[PDB]
């Protein structure tokens, strides 16, 4: 054991070299939904390497004033892959989430992005009382970004995020952060188009910066996903 | 407790739980810290 | 996870300069709290604590009696020409919103699965009229009705909705002591959720609104004054006061920071300087090298 | 029938009682009970969870500038870059974090606190800090002469990228006081400072302002007693459906 | 004939493609509902089904306490020129038909054994005369006294019939908690009949009815203010509530659609348009083909 | 005397309070208890039992045309015959059964339902249908292509005169709400649709146009919670002795 | 055992070849009153081949526009054979009835009978207050015609008639419908000429139809019913 | 004290009900019982007459 | 059930009897329908 780390789920495999530890969110994995907890009667569907695997979002520039990212789960792969059809035709999904981000700097730069996933992450806008419309909450894959990181999105804060399961990319220590997610639901599936059990959240707490020639350096943020333990239930029609 | 009603869910406050597990929030890692150790 | 009836005992620590070791040094990106003990800190003599932790316990921390509703009627005659309606009653749609102590203090979780005792007070005052002669509040009968979710509501004080031949109804008058019975943990889910991350309708319409939870449609409470209308004009003021019983809390979340503005969002205005503002929660000191209450001698 | 005497206290509505209750739904089967992750026993728990400090507090810095601490190369020798108020109650760093808004819940409290820095410059910068806890008396230091006679930790920047100081129990009462007057006996826990041990050494290639970040959190032998209504929230009216 | 807690449990299934084996046809002509479980018409899972079955019992089903009278008097000195009677009381010849909840959740069986418990409410209001001033309720003793087939009822307040030697008789007052007792089973057969395909006289008259039940002939109740008549007119109402205890239900009946009429029979006149009309219970939708509220996206 | 406090509930009258209660017939008799068949125990054993549906509630059909949905021989292959909404709040085709009416008296309901479609055409009159169950999430399907992905039963008309569809219990919630809200998560079922597998074949000798009545019941894997009064009845005025 | 039965009591014996199956109403068969039941102190006579055998009643024309018909029990054989002798010559009755329903078509007819057994069946009247004369409630072995088959005429619904013993007269499957009634009431005797146990309702749910040559088929439906443990106490003269 | 809660029915006076109540001559000797002829323990001894 | 009083019809609601026999109204047939069977 060490700094080091391979993740090998189906037909993916993600290494790195510069880790910290894997966050087991409330020191639990993902496993699948057993007899004593299912409520629907239906066999369901368990496809383990064609969902069960790394899906890579679109990356993010990193700039010296990013305020921070949020990408919404399952929202985030409900259309990509199998795991987007399978969502497509049933009405029932359950899974857990392995998430992986990842940001190369340079021994000369320094900035920290806190890595945190926030169960059932209600978004709350500043100056007005309207809640916030479909677009602004279902952003899928191109994930969404903070107006007020500082208040997490919610009227909580940023500092008081640290209850959250969370990890940090310090560029000093660490290039890559990974936490496990386990099904975080009141039931034991849900409608995956209408409601997102998890928010990944990208914040810079401390910015991105250089000395004299490492200033304006092309740094994106990259976010790898696996789902874990999937489950469909409801075969339907695709919606 | 004592509830002097049929139903279970009428009874008073439930007899005192002092079973902690803080390491769910403070160590959620996979791998466990062990205490004067370089965790790196 | 240990029993913990009492807070951790200190234990006698000597002086220690050791290679490879270091317990006050620790790596904040594993995503691990500081597992720095005082022992190993600083140097250390024996204490037994005995301060007990029954108070911290989520049962003690959220099962006070909070309230959660306050509604004023007026109590009279409200018929006219032709309205034939007597309007002595209010409808509530039940939620724990309207109060921010106790939403707060249940925000602090994402899950809660609790049994809720209620317990309501009714309050009366004589109307201020132009000619009001005071002498004493009658000793009126109330009917707290709960109107569960697809049930046909009251629209009179008159109507015969108050049969509640299966609606839970409970009759308690004024110089009673306050309304008391125990609702039980009744979502269609496993928990209670303070938020939802979602929409509760099958549509992508405006109309769906972000937040609202498709298991907090609870119905709602009805209640009356069941003594017709009096000579005289009163005004009925009732407090409805919720104990969650039996608590079960799960993932703790950040603590609420900007002041509350509605029950159907979590949106914020915020307050216009320091403290609890948008762009500053903790109030302002002159400089980070300033201490505001320095000891002077 | 059985002999009665009603006593002082019948009749009286008490928001701390513990008593059986009639049941409304009698004979209801509530939802099965189903495992979920994060399970909460007790908020001595959350307060052993680190949270970001407002060491910032300054009326020049908007959001998340308020939860870092520019540490800078100094041209100069033992110099104070930073000081942390230990009043819970009062408006300070720790008010925000998950220890002062769930200890803010009660009136007393004791047990010692972790303060957890992290260090976010270049790997290539180094330093040595020194972070003291004076205890109360008398005013907060502003020599490191002064501060070093206090509980402090000397910090080495490195691979390990953070340091934690235990701020001990050390008070004449069992409890303290989460009371207004600052300068109470009760309440008072004394002062955090950091001075430059050495310096920030940063190579040209890196910037020379970095930033530390502070995290405090509770230990296993911290209490609190006495609950009340958390002045953190307040309300003018019932609050609206819409507004 | 089994014991069922719970909801029965879901076992897991596989493909099935058997010649001779058709789980998922039926004859409905033999009278016996389908057989077909989940289990044989699709591939199931293993479901541990920990649902009770306890609020679908018939003594919680019909075991809450609905109300089955409300009468309304004027309490005042009812004397003139030449009447010497005090009209202080109500007569009500008990039934169950007044009140619909309880009638149509009663009428959903044949028959019915149980003992009942009663909870009277009374409520008094000030009547709004030319010259009235308020100043508080006067707490009344209040006589319900149960009269039995063939016995004398009480013609005023002031009558000696009020004895009460033998028969039932509550005193309760205004401002005490609403009087309470069970009446048992107190039939001449079996069973309380809900309905009675027959006639209760020998005669075959029209003043013999038909409906009309030889075991309902269950007497009356003569509520009085015990109190002598005030210098002011008051209007008691007096509310009955009736609770079921000890049920047993047989014969299951089609449940009324259209609304009831009268007490003394079953007869209806229908809403003049669906839903509930004589010749449309289910409100209409435009084709057999249409989704009223179809999800549009 | 014995010590005494009353507390809050104290002098207050619940409608579904459960206590022992003052006999007003002291040692009264009642009538021996006699055997009568068809003994209901529970209100689950009434649901068990299959009631017909308004399947052909449109504002053309009158009384007993309401519970017959007539089927045709078609000049076309695959077309839509009917459909079934699944809001039993709601004034549909299963609000008017044993499973309807006596549900409706709850909020809460969970379990698989079974509905039976009984073919009355004549015994020369062949045919093949196929009825769908579609979990809720979109719109209703209108061609057979889609609704053949959900849930459903291949029907051939014979000897065995009717069909079961079971409706198997797919929701994320161990109960669903009877809610007014139709589209609503808690609430919402999905839909029932019923296609022409092949066609209605008929001899000149035989009607072309048939009827098909749909039955409806509960399985003994559902439940009932949170007693209400049944919006179905109303009533404006205590019903008098004659009008 | 099949779709053919036959049921011989006493003098009478009915068989048919398209059959469904027995219906015994709350899985129950009628028996004599035993002691621990027993309340009129008088030696019962039990006249078992006299009384318990099929009398059958004048038949009905099933027209396309028939609403259906209703037979009460005992009210139906109280001026039939010795049943009626027993009834006009005693003040109690008891016995059970087993009903047998027939109706024959060809294989190109096509229509459904539902046949409902339905205990103290109260007769609503639509657009009244005035409860149901004698003469429209007591029509005897006549029966009665259904004004409101749609509502039971009771202000109930068909729909819900399936709750109380029932067969179905299918003329695809079936041309004989067949109930075991036991005793209904409350109490262990009764009056026949002033209250009616049972009412054997004939309601078409589906019209009888033909294709151009099997129009305006003359289709009647005859009815059987057997009084089963008949019992009789209070011997006096005949009313 | 002893958890006490009056319920529906406190207050009421029933002609009916089946209480001890308090003794107004307290430790009083009634006069010693004499046998009588003709005792009547049932009224259903009189209809019988 | 409790029962302050003399007699036991004044008794609260009466012990939970959860007997079920549904087949009274969903099969009352004279030979019994076989799962799985055609019952012609
Ligand atoms: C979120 C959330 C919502 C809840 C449950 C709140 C309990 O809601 C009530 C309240 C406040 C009062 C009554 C009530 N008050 O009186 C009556 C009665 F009279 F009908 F009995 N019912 C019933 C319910 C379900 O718990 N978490
Ligand atoms: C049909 C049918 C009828 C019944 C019994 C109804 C109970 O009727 C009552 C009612 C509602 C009240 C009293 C009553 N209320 O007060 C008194 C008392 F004061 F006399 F005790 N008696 C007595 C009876 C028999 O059950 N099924």
């Amino acid at each position: 054991s060490d700094r080091v780390l391979q993740l090998k789920l189906g037909n993916s495999s993600i290494v790195t070299q510069e880790a910290a530890n894997i966050c087991c969110a409330y020191g639990e994995w993902p496993t699948y939904l057993p007899d004593n907890e299912a409520v629907a009667i239906d066999k369901p569907t368990q496809p383990e390497t064609s969902t069960d695997r790394f899906y890579t979002l679109k990356s993010k520039k990193w700039e010296s004033n990013s305020t921070g990212w949020w990408w919404k789960l399952p929202d985030a792969l409900n259309q990509i892959g199998m795991f987007g059809q399978n969502v497509q035709y049933h009405y029932l999904y359950r899974s857990g989430f392995l998430c992986h981000v990842q940001c190369n700097a340079t021994k000369f730069h320094q900035g920290t992005l806190l890595i945190v996933a926030i169960p059932e992450h209600q978004i709350g806008k500043k100056g007005t009382g309207t809640s916030a419309s479909f677009a602004e909450v279902m952003k899928g894959a191109e994930g969404g970004v903070f107006e007020q990181p500082y208040l997490l999105d919610d009227g909580t804060s940023l500092a008081c995020a640290l209850v959250y399961p969370h990890q940090w990319i310090n560029l000093r220590t660490n290039n890559s952060a990974t936490i496990v997610l386990p099904w975080m639901n009141s039931a034991p599936m849900d409608f995956a188009l209408r409601h997102n059990n998890w928010t990944l959240a990208v914040i810079p707490v401390c910015p991105l910066a250089g000395g004299t020639g490492n200033t304006n350096t092309y740094v994106p943020i990259t976010i790898s996903i696996a789902p874990m333990c999937a489950e469909y239930n409801g075969l339907r029609n695709a919606i | 407790q004592i509830n002097f009603y049929k139903d279970s869910y009428a009874a008073s406050a439930s007899k005192q739980d002092f079973s902690q597990d803080p390491s769910k929030f403070t160590e959620p890692v996979a791998e466990a810290l062990k205490a004067g150790a370089p965790v790196l | 996870g240990e029993i913990v009836k009492t807070v951790a005992n200190t234990v006698e620590s000597e002086i220690k300069a050791e290679l490879g070791v270091i317990p006050s040094l620790n790596a904040v990106e594993t995503g691990a709290t500081s597992n720095t003990e005082p022992e190993e800190a600083i140097q250390t003599r024996t204490v037994i604590n005995m301060h007990g932790t029954a108070e911290c316990l989520v049962e003690n921390f959220l099962g006070r009696s909070a309230l959660v509703c306050m509604r004023s009627f007026e109590y009279k005659n409200h018929s006219t020409s032709t309205s034939s309606i007597q309007k002595n009653f209010f409808i509530w749609t039940l939620n724990t919103r309207e109060l921010v102590q106790i939403r707060r203090k249940m925000e602090l979780f994402t899950y809660l699965r609790f049994d809720t005792e209620i317990t309501i007070v009714p309050t009366l005052r004589l109307f201020s009229s132009s000619n009001v002669s005071f002498s004493g509040l009658p000793n009126l009968t109330l009917q707290a009705m709960y109107v569960p979710t697809g049930a046909r509501k009251p629209s009179s004080q008159d109507s015969f909705e108050w049969q509640s031949a299966c609606n839970p109804s409970v009759f308690f008058k004024i110089n009673d002591p306050p309304a008391r019975l125990t609702i039980p943990f009744m979502s269609i889910n496993s928990a209670y959720a303070n938020f939802y991350d979602g929409f509760a309708g099958f549509e992508k319409k405006a109309t769906v609104l972000y937040g609202i939870n498709p298991a907090n449609t609870m119905g709602n409470l009805c209640l009356r004054v069941v003594n017709s209308y009096q000579p005289v004009q009163y005004t009925l003021t009732v407090r409805v006061y919720m104990k969650p019983k039996h608590i079960k809390a799960w993932a703790p979340r950040a603590p609420r920071t900007m002041p509350y503005t509605n029950i159907l969002n979590n949106n914020y205005a915020g307050r216009s300087a320091a403290p609890n503002a948008p762009t500053a929660i903790v109030s302002h000191r002159s400089t980070i090298k300033t201490m505001p209450n320095d000891i002077n001698l | 029938g059985v002999p009665t005497c009603l006593l002082p206290g019948s009749n009286q509505f008490l928001t701390t009682d513990d008593h059986s209750s009639a049941p409304a739904f009698p004979d209801f089967s509530p939802t099965p009970e189903m495992h979920i992750p994060g399970q909460v026993h007790s908020m001595l728990e959350i307060v052993q969870i680190e949270s970001m400090m407002e060491i910032n507090n300054v009326n020049d810095a908007s959001g998340v500038e308020r939860l870092r601490v520019q540490i800078s190369a100094q041209s100069d020798m033992d110099q104070l870059l930073f000081n942390i108020p230990l009043d819970i109650q009062l408006e300070g760093p720790l008010r925000n974090t998950l220890l002062g808004n769930i200890s803010r819940y009660y009136t007393h409290w004791s047990g010692s606190l972790e303060m957890t820095f992290m260090f976010c410059g270049s790997f290539m910068t180094t330093g040595k800090l020194i972070i003291c806890y004076t205890p109360p008396g008398g005013s907060s230091p502003t020599d490191r002469m002064q501060a070093m006679l206090a509980t402090h930790v000397v910090w080495d920047f490195g691979l390990q990228s953070s340091i934690t100081i235990i701020i001990p129990w050390i008070s004449g009462s069992h409890y303290r006081m989460f009371n207004t007057d600052a300068k109470a006996i009760n309440a008072n826990v004394g002062y955090v400072t950091c001075f430059m041990q050495t310096n920030l050494v940063a190579p040209v290639g890196a910037a020379d302002q970095c930033y530390i970040v502070g995290m405090v959190a509770a230990k296993k032998d911290f209490n609190l007693r006495l609950m009340r209504d958390s002045p953190d929230i307040g309300q003018s009216a019932i609050l609206p459906e819409q507004a």
